């Protein structure tokens, strides 16, 4: 039995239309980085947060 | 005919012309009102969208 709760998850669509994954941008800072830049891709060098 | 704040569940039937393709002219497939070609396509989508 687990409640939901009102977080931030970016979907991830592939050629089928089906969602694949998942990641959330509330648990830690390297997750936080990729609901900007909208990518799961993070280069090097400095970003920004909140 | 009593009416609540509770959601209707008895409406009533929409009447209207069949499907015409291929032609720039106006259309409504639920609510969605565009103006454009009908064509068709060849992708697939889910069965519950």
């Amino acid at each position: 039995v687990g409640y939901l709760q009102p977080r931030t998850f970016l979907l991830k669509y592939n050629e089928n239309g089906t969602i694949t994954d998942a990641v959330d941008c509330a648990l830690d800072p390297l997750s936080e980085t990729k609901c900007t830049l909208k990518s799961f891709t993070v280069e090097k060098g400095i970003y920004q947060t909140s | 005919f009593e009416l609540l704040h509770a959601p209707a569940t008895v409406c009533g039937p929409k009447k209207s012309t069949n499907l015409v393709k291929n032609k720039c002219v106006n259309f409504n497939f639920n609510g969605l009102t565009g103006t454009g070609v009908l064509t068709e396509s060849n992708k697939k989508f889910l069965p519950f969208q």
